RNA sequence: UACCUGGUUGAUCCUGCCAGUAGCAUAUGCUUGUCUCAAAGAUUAAGCCAUGCAUGUCUAAGUACGCACGGCCGGUACAGUGAAACUGCGAAUGGCUCAUUAAAUCAGUUAUGGUUCCUUUGGUCGCUCGUACUUGGAUAACUGUGGUAAUUCUAGAGCUAA
RNA sequence: UCGCACGCCCGGCGGCGACGACCCAUUCGAACGUCUGCCCUAUCAACUUUCGAUGGUAGUCGCCGUGCCUACCAUGGUGACCACGGGUGACGGGGAAUCAGGGUUCGAUUCCGGAGAGGGAGCCUGAGAAACGGCUACCACAUCCAAGGAAGGCAGCAGGCG
RNA sequence: UGAGUCCACUUUAAAUCCUUUAACGAGGAUCCAUUGGAGGGCAAGUCUGGUGCCAGCAGCCGCGGUAAUUCCAGCUCCAA
């Protein structure tokens, strides 16, 4: 009898085939695309959209003008909406089930910050989070998996303590500019 | 020196592991021949040292070593 | 187990409570009193995790021991005390009287009223007694044994009590028409009318209930307690006024007065 | 082994003992334990005798008789100091109550007086 | 430039004493020390920073942003009424003895043995 | 001869069962840094010698006073 | 994700099993840079344990003549802390394990109109028709003799309170 | 019975409490009961029965109802709808894993209830125990001893042997 | 830019860890990522040298009897 939670879960779910030359051809694809790290970071967003699938499925197998079914289906339609894969206009629980992990990667914070510019290449982007450069709403991001909202999606730029910001320079910076001041004297 | 009987050498000999337990060492000499046990505490200033076996000294003289090394660990 | 039980675990302890799960092993076990295990709210909850006085049991024994918490008229020392349905809970130097009505969920809320309010208090009747030399007595919910009442007040009726003498002024029969609290299960919460009342020899007797917005309801009697005649109260009710709007409904009134506050 | 009133023989007896009983303290609340005492009867198997004088004889005896010890601790009880100076219902006892002397090397001398019970 | 907003602001006059939730802004430093905090508390409301303790910050990532709880007594001798111990030898005006545990139960587990007045010559 | 700790105890129980007939067993303990304590042993004619770290005095000292009561008995 | 493949034959179609394939546990091998949580003497031995600890407790409100401290307003008892001890309550709660147990335990549903119940709270508590301005003596803590090799063994003699 | 403020009458009336209890309720429960539900086995087909088996009558005892027990009578009760017997590498459940839809396997494991402190049996105290960090006897294991005797129960926390 | 080093807050009953924060701290950024396999199921060498039904590999079929795509080593590649 300690008090601690005990919950949780597997993200993931491996398939049942290991080496399916199509299924490493489309998931390397997605890698490559997306500039992911592993296989799981395919796997996961894969079991994500399985549950929402799976939701969507239960929600088409109850009645229509059932209460559950409807606040069910405005929830999950409000969710997709404020992660940003689903349109506002498009909005209706026949439309989930075609869906894809392309338009789930889409919304990766990495992904974000290649297509508003800041950052040269995908991975370059990546090593900008893990480098703590940039910042979403006054809070630095070091997690390239942050799933950006949009309402959020404006505000991304970077972050203050940051020497591509406004900030003091990096440590390379200020060891070549000692280095050449002791060299003049 | 020679503190005999019992329980002044106890006090003498944590005395002087309470000093410095770094250079003082203990050394416990068993006879089987002769049939007697001897414990002897330095800490390389004085030497004091218990010659008597009485059977029943056995398990105090080892509870005192095994509080001895307690005490150098912790 | 060889005896009583002393100890609740957190685990264990009832779910209107809304005790966390991450900070402790043990839940506070109420002592015992007026109220059975499952029906009251302690009074360390009331005032540490609803109110937010104090942040420690120590603070709360600190607070019900400077003699300050005046639980219905009399100031009870413990932090375990079973505070129920119906009970005044007055704090003199805030100057605020809580009456424990339960929310339109299953919780208690954190209700204030006037002390003119604070000066009586409605208790339903579980049995009449007669004692050891022909004396009728009332046995309330909150244990309270009333004696000589009127005569009129039968098994399942209301006595509007008073704290400072401890007699009864005015009584609710339970009639058709009037209104009703339901005190516990599913429908913990709900204020309507009696529309129905339905007798069974043996099994428990059932009450249909309409709400006022035309949602009747079925209910056990042991979970009924009326509060008034008519479509009249006798106190101050909460807002929500026990009604169980849906949760579409309820996600609809978050939402569009979270979009219109900004 | 100390003695036991009341077992009747003259070797060792091991009894049940309780509270209320001699040679024994319960430690529980009413606990019960086997005891080993000897019998009453008196005979060569002891140790010590306890020997009460009970009529003073002839002589004097210069161990016990003439070191004349005082009590301990004085009445507490009104009714027991009422029978000790024989007193009367209505008389005062704060008065007469027995007051002991205290006195020592470096403290004050003092007087300790009991409080008066009943 | 270090900045303390307040929020949730409650009056216990059965505690005799403020509370509030504690709101640091310090942009450019580390998280600034609790005797900063209760002389900044002490002039924003115009009182002695004796009775000001504030206790338990919890630093925001990114390092611009901590949330500590403060109270704020009316004296001294309310805040030694209803204050713990343990925070009050935070600051100093109170000290704990140094008994340990350990020898403190096997002091209690020696004067069990003992019965009578020797409970207290068994100890030293 | 640096060794384990439980090929330590075996030795010196044989170092004892050696000993049964003549012969003296000294038992060193001392302080050791280069938390540890060094434990020697010496028949006169063959030494061993083991250094007992933090981790396993209460595996070693249980055995070791077993070893030492079962081994050392002197005069009635 | 409502999923297949290799293996009997010269080759083919079936039945058929074996082998893969993918998760949850249990142990082990190799390796391991950061961080948040987190199982952990269950499987064989509900086998045996040196050592230390785990249930004790006083308020203005049950007993205070241990100077063990301590104040002077004392003589109309007890200023005020407080060791120890008598008394009341807890120790029948909590913790560990699953040996035993197969309409037994236990889960849903019921009654005690067939029974008890410390505590808490609300009732009652001059209802009776017959020295009270307060009744009795033992005892622990205190003093003093000890017995045993030895116990959280206890006695005899003085005391003194509920 | 005990503690705090301390008043008013012609010595007597007075407050706020704490504590002590016959009885009635309330609460915490406890326990017998009503119906339904549990894995494998027929190489277990009949089981129980004047040593209570199934009922009646009248009692003992129990906190109460009852073959729980006692005295006298009746020969009854269960079973192929699997009783009885045996095994479990079976504490039961909420639950866990695998999963299309269906199922299969596990559940000693933090919550609820049951059982227990090496094996059984008996009892004081106490509202509540057949309690073992309570005793009383026997068996297994073990400590000191002066040989008369005394003392033990980590399936608690750590830790040790196997 | 961390991993590390480490003054200082904060954390906490007192500490530890996390977060914050000075100063150090990376070009083979040696501050070096391994675990299994390469005939088929099953993604991935008819590459090279030795062994010659011996050693061994192989969960199934099978490979090795002096040109081994299956052993033992190098290189290359594949799965995570
Ligand atoms: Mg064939
Ligand atoms: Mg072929
Ligand atoms: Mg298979
Ligand atoms: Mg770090
Ligand atoms: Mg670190
Ligand atoms: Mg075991
Ligand atoms: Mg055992
Ligand atoms: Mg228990
Ligand atoms: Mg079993
Ligand atoms: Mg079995
Ligand atoms: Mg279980
Ligand atoms: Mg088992
Ligand atoms: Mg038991
Ligand atoms: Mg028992
Ligand atoms: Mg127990
Ligand atoms: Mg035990
Ligand atoms: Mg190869
Ligand atoms: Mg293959
Ligand atoms: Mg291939
Ligand atoms: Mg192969």
């Amino acid at each position: 009898p300690v008090a601690r939670s005990w919950v949780c879960r597997k993200t993931y779910v491996t398939p049942r085939r290991p080496f399916e030359k199509s299924r490493l051809d489309q998931e390397l694809k997605l890698i490559g695309e997306y500039g992911l790290r592993n296989k799981r970071e395919v796997w996961r967003v894969k079991f994500t959209l399985a549950k929402i699938r799976k939701a969507a499925r239960e929600l088409l197998t109850l009645d229509e003008k059932d209460p559950r079914r409807l606040f069910e289906g405005n929830a999950l339609l409000r969710r997709l909406v404020r992660i940003g894969v689903l349109d506002e206009g498009k909005m209706k629980l026949d439309y989930i089930l075609g869906l894809k992990i392309e338009d789930f990667l889409e919304r990766r914070l990495q992904t974000q910050v290649f297509k508003l510019g800041l950052a040269k290449s995908i991975h370059h982007a990546r090593v900008l989070i893990r480098q703590r450069h940039i910042r979403v709403r006054k809070q630095v991001v070091n997690i390239p998996s942050f799933i950006v909202r949009l309402d959020s999606q404006k505000h991304i730029d970077f972050s203050l303590r940051s020497p591509y910001g406004g900030g003091r320079p990096g440590r390379v910076k200020r060891k070549n500019a000692k280095k050449g001041q002791g060299g003049a004297g | 020196p020679q503190y005999q009987t019992w329980e002044e050498f106890s006090r003498a000999a944590e005395k002087l592991y309470l000093a410095d337990p770094m250079k003082a060492r203990v050394v416990l000499k068993y006879r089987h021949s002769d049939g007697n046990l001897c414990v002897k505490v330095t800490d390389d200033l004085v030497c004091l040292v218990y010659k008597t076996d009485q059977a029943q000294d056995v398990k105090k003289i080892e509870k005192f070593h095994s509080q001895l090394m307690r005490l150098m660990v912790a | 187990a060889r005896g009583p039980k002393k100890h609740l675990k957190r685990v264990a302890a009832p779910k209107h409570w809304m005790l966390d799960k991450l900070t402790g092993v043990f839940a506070p076990r109420p002592s015992t009193g007026p109220h059975k295990l499952r029906e009251c709210l302690p009074l360390i909850i009331f005032l540490r995790n609803r109110l937010k006085y104090a942040l420690t049991g120590d603070e709360v024994k600190k607070i019900c021991m400077q003699r300050f918490i005046k639980i219905d008229g009399k100031v009870r020392t413990d932090i375990t005390y079973p505070a129920g349905f119906m009970d005044v809970i007055s704090i003199d130097k805030t100057g605020e009287n809580f009456r424990l009505i339960y929310d339109t969920k299953g919780r208690f809320a954190v209700h204030r009223i006037t002390p003119e309010e604070a000066k009586y208090k409605l208790c339903k009747v579980r049995k009449i007694f007669v004692g050891t030399k022909g004396i009728p007595h009332l046995v309330t919910h909150d244990a309270r044994t009333i004696r000589y009442p009127d005569p009129l007040i039968k098994v399942n009726d209301t006595i509007q009590i008073d704290l400072e003498t401890g007699k009864i002024t005015d009584f609710i029969k339970f009639d058709t028409g009037n209104l009703c609290m339901v005190t516990g299960g599913a429908n913990l919460g709900r204020i309507g009318v009696i529309t129905n009342r339905e007798r069974h020899p043996g099994s428990f007797d059932v009450v249909h209930v309409k709400d006022a917005n035309g949602n009747s309801f079925a209910t056990r009697l042991s979970n009924i307690f009326v509060i008034g005649k008519g479509n009249k109260p006798w106190i101050s009710l909460p807002r929500g006024k026990g009604i169980r709007l849906t949760i579409a409904e309820e996600r609809d009134k978050r939402l569009a007065a979270k979009q219109s506050s900004g | 082994f100390p003695m036991k009133q009341g077992v009747l023989t003259h070797g060792r007896v091991r009894l049940l003992l309780s509270k209320g009983h001699s040679c024994y303290r319960p430690r529980r609340t009413g606990e019960r334990k086997r005891k080993s005492v000897r019998g009453c009867i008196v005979d060569a198997n002891l140790s010590v005798l306890n020997l009460v004088i009970v009529k003073k004889g002839e002589k004097d005896i210069p161990g016990l008789t003439d070191t004349t010890v005082p009590r301990r601790l004085g009445p507490k009880r009104a009714s027991r100091i009422r029978k000790l100076f024989n007193l009367s219902k209505e008389d005062d006892v704060r008065q007469y109550v027995v007051r002991k002397p205290l006195n020592k090397e470096g403290k004050k001398p003092r007087t300790k007086a009991p409080k008066i019970q009943r | 430039t270090v900045t303390i907003r307040t929020r949730k602001f409650m009056t216990n006059r059965l505690l005799q004493r403020k509370q509030m939730v504690i709101d640091v802004l310090h942009p450019g430093k580390a998280t600034v020390p609790k005797t900063e905090i209760r002389e900044k508390l002490a002039k924003m409301y115009k009182t002695t920073p004796d009775v000001i303790f504030v206790f338990g910050f919890r630093t925001h990532f990114g390092g611009g942003k901590t949330t500590g709880f403060g109270m704020i007594y009316d004296s001294l001798d309310y805040a030694k009424k209803n204050e713990p111990k343990h925070r009050l030898a935070r600051h100093g005006l109170y000290e704990k003895k140094k008994t340990s545990r350990k020898q403190r139960k096997e002091r209690k587990n020696r004067m069990k043995k003992v019965r009578g007045t020797a409970k207290a010559n068994v100890g030293a | 001869v640096l060794l384990e700790s439980e090929q330590f105890l075996t030795e010196l129980t044989r170092l004892f069962q050696k000993c049964r007939t003549s012969g003296s067993v000294y038992i060193t303990l001392k302080k050791y840094d280069g938390n540890k304590c060094l434990l020697r042993a010496t028949d006169g004619k063959k030494k061993i010698s083991t250094v007992v770290s933090s981790k396993e005095v209460n595996k070693f000292q249980m055995a070791y006073s077993n070893l030492l009561r079962a081994n050392m008995d002197g005069l009635k």
